[PDB]
RNA sequence: UAAUUGCGAUAACGAACGAGACCUUAACCUACUAAAUAGUGGUGCUAGCAUUUGCUGGUUAUCCACUUCUUAGAGGGACUAUCGGUUUCAAGCCGAUGGAAGUUUGAGGCAAUAACAGGUCUGUGAUGCCCUUAGACGUUCUGGGCCGCACGCGCGCUACACUGACGGAGCCAGCGAGUCUAACCUUGGCCGAGAGGUCUUGGUAAUCUUGUGAAACUCCGUCGUGCUGGGGAUAGAGCAUUGUAAUUAUUGCUCUUCAACGAGGAAUUCCUAGUAAGCGCAAGUCAUCAGCUUGCGUUGAUUACGUCCCUGCCCUUUGUACACACC
């Protein structure tokens, strides 16, 4: 009810844009830039994962990081 | 800030009507010759460092 | 070299036999599926929703091939959990009966298992060849 | 037969007993590679003694290990055990003395009871606690 | 038939705490005076050779209030 | 506490006197020592008895002990 | 490094890394070094290990406590507060992922700032309650290096817990984030301040 | 699962069943606020309607939304089977219900009185406030009424 | 019968809520006599010959 | 093993000590090979009071 | 020293009960005697995958051999051993090494003399005395009551969530117990969403239930800090099981209803290693009912290894007009 839950395309524009200088990408960093519930934050790293900026060094469920890419 | 290490060359006892607290003489190794007595808080063997804060002032006895 | 589906991680495996019986389209599934629950030991259906069945199809496939006989009142055993009772502490509660029953029913149709003397249900000869088979395919995976 | 030596291992109440035969280097755990064994987040733990002596070694001989008994990490302190304990076993009857006590000194080295079963063992409840040393709340009134 | 009885002396009594509280007993009711009958228990059972014997009487004899005694001799052991 | 009984250390003294020449700085021959020249019922007794005659003998080599 | 093939086969990464150096999940015992004379002794690093799991039996002596690696004196107090006691499987693997995120951040041997962080928050010296008739002040005292460790460890630890109470931020981050900035005490750690406060309110009765 | 986009499609809040529903929550739970549907029963119904349970509450078409509501009070119909539902076997008409929204309150309203007006120790024991599925009263419940 | 016991007010909760608690309610244990133990009360007494005629 | 576990108390009061009695069976079996003779002339000696003998025939 | 456990001092010397010893259980035996009611390897018969011999299984006897794992008889083992530090170089304590094991090896059983107006006449066909004894305080039958609710107090259970809930998947114990003149423990097959129902079946048991596939736990997902999908009180409506009987709702299932509770004032309990804590199980009770207990194993810490501050006790000294002994 306080604001994270859909889409509003600006804020797509924003997560491709500023996702970089992030040493650090998670489902709680992407809650924390003042956008994405959990849900979406997580729909949201996967499909950073489609292509660049963001590299896989973690596994799994509970815990996701990533870095920025190079 | 200046830091001061001496080397705790023997154990003497408990002090601290609860019994926490330790008694020991220590030893600097930043110019030696010269030894204090200090009370230490935690559990204590010979040849342990302590971080004396400031460096001159002893105890003894705690009530 | 040459391959048993014991070569092969759990998760990796049944995950992989799920899609296959999905992929694939010859099953029988209840129909009850999406309003079943599979334990009165929980609280909300599976949220595969359309699937889960193959799911366990593939797990009970699985778990038979690795042994003798096994029947329904074990595999109620084996796939149910702790029952919160609300206030009460928790107790084990065994799983549903019909679920597995028509899994073994179903998985027996396709011939992949077949009720062994004894009691219980065996993997199928036909079973042994299909499930090393797509175990096979999943190391390939990672070739 | 070939060479074969059978040796055991345990912790708690789990026992892992290891066959070591003469072989193509194999390591299985009840009847899957020892590359699968999860707890996952312990899997090194089983590797540990192959790594411990060398990944080779094992090039001479096979290893099939079935554990029962004790639970979910019982059981890996107990095979890991008994698969160092069977290399050691192994070169006693068939390789020789320096070999053998160089690997028993690389394993005891390291160690984490390797070759050597731990005593700890559940210590009986008594009347008046839900333990063993804890007790029952009392009030006075 | 099939259920057959046999008496049987018992080799020395006085080793036999079973014959020897029986014994009391008898002594009691028979009208002995306290002392004299577990002494005579104890005298006896010492005398059929045990390391040792105790005989304990409890509860009331002729008084209200009531009471206990301790009548030992020789040797005995407690723990074990 | 590893404190010894009086039985133990009354025994050793027993042993020592009496039988000096045999008994050694050894346990392990001291034990079997004590089964064929003394009766003991429990083999933790002797155990217990032979590695304190061996105890009291390993430090008369090095002067008396009194007693 | 020589690859060695047999039967059941070991994979690459795994020959690799573990034959070779003996190092972590898979980070580098090296190198690693305790920056404050003492505290060495009281902090493990070398022998290596591969995880922080160890059947250990460091109990049933005074200091022998101190022998067990230090990582899993780490991962060990993680495991509290009722709910959690046992569960070291959820610990360690909290650890491996703290210390992964850790080693994201201003790169560093991630274990190596969690020894930094641990020697950075002991306090040097600190109080105790002493008699004195009734109105009982505060006689300061100088902290063994032990206590300091066993300090340390649980001051991080717990403020790591409550901060990663009641909120979005998984424990294992929280628990990097009170390390991270431990390990050169930026005051905006809780076991900092604390370690700090302790020590001016030892120094303020002397 | 996917990024999506959407305009201004989706409203937040919508009104169902004469009560209010947040938009921005899974539409299954986002249903429950409505009284007689827990989870199971949402769950099943949106199952039902042939809906996304990926879904938001918001976005879902009118012409959903029809179906869900069309659903919920027909379950019969739509092949619910019946152990699903709240009132079984009546016990006037002895029909099978699902009761929902501003309607459970009159029902349990309804039954309440029916133990009262015939008097049964149920009801009387509801008419003096107390626990009635037969507890102890001495130590529990003191703040309450 | 029934029909009293729902029309009788004076009834259910929300009477009994209304009314102060006695403080009996927040008593002790009462004791009553305890440190009078060893003062046997039969006034009575045994006498050094029945005893001795007796043990 | 053969656990009974009893309060040692007859009433209730005290602090609640248990006290668990066990009875110990041993049970061992001997298969023979033999003729008819021997088995009876061995069954009725070898006799003992405490000794439970039983004697089955058959291979089923 | 855990110990009137010992050393030592010594008008005492040398002993006995209690402590210790002893006993039971848990630990160690590739040494002993064995085992189709335990299990291994080989061999046949045989399935699958590879095929280059391989890998993974089926087969209460198709044969052969073995006893490492299991079982339980007989032994063996540890004595704080070796070394060292400390000390009246005494009893001992401390560290290092070795060791299955070195905290009384860990945990129990047993346990002297003495005290209490401790509790129990509601365990007893143990019992004195008193009471009662046919309109009974005997007994049994029907029904109600011990559960009654302004409220005070104690043991608990479940929780306040994200080290989490939920959903799929992994999937591992130990202590136990079961039916004869009876209906106990129940595998397997069908039916049923569930609870359960039905047809058969093995077991008087290391033989069958049962590898009791237990739960925490582990993995992959959904949810995303919102009294939320944390929490599950209260209540409605329906289905079944035990029982002659379920209303004041025995218990089980299903849908629905979704309260307090956002870590708890003064206070207070328990605990030192496979312990605390978490987690479930079997047994007792039991027709049916465990939120209780007695045990059991599973996961597995932090912190002491000290003291006399609090509190409790014990010991000396000392006072006494107490000895029915400060009630
Ligand atoms: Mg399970
Ligand atoms: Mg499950
Ligand atoms: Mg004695
Ligand atoms: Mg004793
Ligand atoms: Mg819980
Ligand atoms: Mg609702
Ligand atoms: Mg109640
Ligand atoms: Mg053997
Ligand atoms: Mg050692
Ligand atoms: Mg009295
Ligand atoms: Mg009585
Ligand atoms: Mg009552
Ligand atoms: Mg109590
Ligand atoms: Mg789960
Ligand atoms: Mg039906
Ligand atoms: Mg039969
Ligand atoms: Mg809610
Ligand atoms: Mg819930
Ligand atoms: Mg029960
Ligand atoms: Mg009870």
């Amino acid at each position: 009810a306080q604001h994270a839950v859909i889409l509003d395309q600006e804020k797509y524009d924003r997560i491709l844009k500023e996702v970089p200088t992030y040493r650090y990408v998670s489902v709680s960093v992407l809650v924390d830039r003042l956008k994405i519930g959990g849900s979406l934050a997580r729909i949201a790293l996967r499909h950073l994962e489609k292509e660049g900026i963001i590299k896989p060094i973690s596994k799994h469920s509970k815990q996701a990081i990533y870095t920025r890419a190079t | 800030t200046p830091v001061t290490l001496a080397k705790v060359i023997k154990v003497l006892g408990r002090t601290g009507s609860r019994g926490g607290v330790t008694q020991v003489r220590v030893e600097f190794l930043e110019d030696t010759s010269r030894t204090i007595v200090r009370n230490v808080k935690g559990p204590v063997r010979e040849n342990d460092i302590l971080v004396l804060m400031e460096s001159e002032r002893e105890a003894r006895r705690l009530r | 070299p040459g391959v048993s589906v014991r070569d092969v991680a759990a998760q990796d495996f049944i995950n992989a036999y799920a899609s296959f019986l999905q992929r694939q389209g010859k099953l029988e599934v209840p129909g009850y599926v999406d309003i079943v629950k599979t334990s009165s030991g929980n609280e909300m259906p599976p949220q595969d929703a359309e699937g889960w069945f193959y799911k366990r199809a593939a797990s009970v496939a699985r778990h038979i091939y690795m042994r003798k006989q096994v029947g329904v009142g074990k595999l109620n055993k084996l796939y149910g959990g702790a029952k919160s009772r609300g206030v009460r502490p928790y107790k084990h509660i065994d799983a549903s009966g019909s679920i597995n029953r028509k899994v073994l029913q179903a998985l027996e149709k396709i011939g992949i298992v077949e009720i062994s003397p004894k009691g219980g249900r065996r993997i199928s000869e036909n079973g042994q060849r299909d499930l090393d088979r797509i175990a096979a395919q999943t190391l390939e995976e990672d070739e | 037969a070939v060479p074969s030596v059978q040796t055991f291992g345990k912790k708690k109440s789990a026992t892992a007993v290891a066959h070591v035969k003469a072989g193509k280097g194999l390591i299985k755990v009840n009847g899957s590679p020892i590359t699968l064994v999860e707890p996952e987040i312990l899997r090194f733990k089983v590797y540990e003694p192959l790594l411990l002596v060398g990944l080779d070694k094992f090039s001479n001989i096979d290893i099939r290990v079935r554990v029962t008994g004790g639970g979910h990490v019982s059981q890996v302190y107990a095979i890991r055990q008994a698969i160092a304990k069977g290399l050691v076993a192994y070169h006693q009857k068939y390789v020789d003395e320096q070999s053998k006590n160089e690997l028993k000194k690389a394993f005891t080295s390291y160690d984490r009871t390797l070759l050597i079963a731990d005593s700890r063992r559940p210590e009986p409840k008594k009347f008046g606690g839900k333990g063993a040393r804890s007790r029952f709340q009392k009030s006075y009134r | 038939g099939t259920i057959v009885l046999y008496a049987e002396r018992v080799q020395d009594r006085g080793l036999s705490a079973v014959a020897q509280a029986e014994s009391m007993k008898f002594k009691l009711l028979n009208g002995l005076a306290i002392r004299r009958a577990a002494y005579g228990v104890v005298r006896y059972v010492m005398e059929s050779g045990a390391k040792g014997c105790e005989v304990v009487v409890s509860g009331k004899l002729r008084a209200a209030r009531a009471k206990a005694m301790k009548f030992a001799d020789g040797f005995l052991i407690h723990s074990g | 506490g590893r404190v010894r009984t009086k039985t133990v250390k009354r025994a050793s003294k027993a042993l020592i006197e009496r039988y000096y020449p045999k008994l050694t700085l050894d346990f392990q021959t001291n034990k079997r020592l004590c089964d064929e020249i003394a009766t003991i019922q429990s083999k933790r007794l002797r155990n217990k008895i032979a590695g304190y005659t061996t105890h009291l003998m390993k430090r008369i080599q090095k002067g008396p002990v009194r007693g | 490094f020589t690859p060695v093939v047999l039967a059941t086969p070991i994979p690459e990464e795994v020959q690799q890394a573990q034959t070779e150096i003996k190092l972590f999940n898979k980070w580098s015992f090296e190198e690693v070094e305790v920056k404050d004379a003492s505290l060495v002794d009281y902090v493990q690093v070398r022998q290596p290990i591969f995880v922080a799991h160890t059947a250990g039996r460091y109990a049933n002596k005074r200091f022998r406590k101190a022998q067990c690696p230090i990582i899993e004196r780490l991962t060990n107090s993680l495991m509290m507060n009722g709910r959690n006691n046992g569960k070291k499987l959820k610990a360690v693997r909290i650890i491996k992922h703290t210390l992964d995120i850790i080693n994201v951040l201003t790169d560093q041997n991630p274990i190596q700032v969690v020894v930094d962080a641990i020697t950075n928050t002991g306090p040097r010296e600190d109080t105790t309650r002493v008699g004195g008739g009734g109105a009982a002040r505060r006689q300061a005292v100088d902290v063994s290096p032990l206590r300091r460790v066993n300090q340390a460890i649980a001051l991080l630890t717990i403020g790591a817990r409550e901060a990663a109470f009641r909120n979005i931020k998984t424990i294992a981050e929280t628990l990097a984030e009170e390390l991270i900035n431990a390990a050169k005490g930026s005051s905006t750690s809780y076991a900092i301040k604390k370690k700090d406060e302790l020590e001016r309110v030892a120094k303020s009765n002397r | 699962s996917l990024v999506v986009q959407e305009q201004g499609s989706f409203q937040h809040i919508l009104r169902l069943l004469n009560t209010n529903v947040d938009g921005n929550i899974k539409i299954v739970y986002a249903l429950t606020t409505i009284k007689g549907v827990g989870r199971r029963y949402s769950n099943l119904v949106c199952k039902k309607a042939d809906v996304d349970l990926h879904k938001r509450a918001g976005e879902l078409t009118q012409e959903e939304l029809e179906r869900i509501v069309q659903i919920m009070q027909n379950p019969t119909h739509y092949k619910i089977p019946a152990w699903f539902l709240n009132r079984q076997n009546d016990i006037t008409d002895g029909k099978d219900y699902h009761t929902l929204a501003n309607n459970v309150e009159s029902k349990l309203r309804d039954d309440l009185e029916r133990l009262k007006k015939i008097r049964a120790h149920r009801g009387i024991r509801h008419f003096w406030g107390l626990r009635v599925r037969g507890q102890h009263t001495k130590t529990t419940g003191r703040r309450r009424a | 019968g029934n029909e009293g016991a729902i029309r009788d007010k004076t009834a259910g909760r929300r009477n009994n809520r209304s009314k102060d608690v006695t403080d009996s309610a927040t008593t002790k244990k009462s004791n009553t006599r305890r440190a009078t133990d060893r003062h046997s009360r039969t006034g009575k007494t045994d006498t050094k010959k029945k005893v001795n005629q007796g043990w | 093993v053969l656990k009974i576990s009893t309060r040692k108390t007859p009433n209730g009061e005290g602090s609640k000590t248990w006290e668990t009695y066990e009875m110990r069976i041993h049970k061992r079996y001997i298969d023979l090979e033999a003729p008819v003779q021997i088995v009876k002339r061995i069954t009725q000696i070898t006799i003992e009071p405490g000794v439970d003998v039983e004697v089955v025939v058959a291979s089923n």
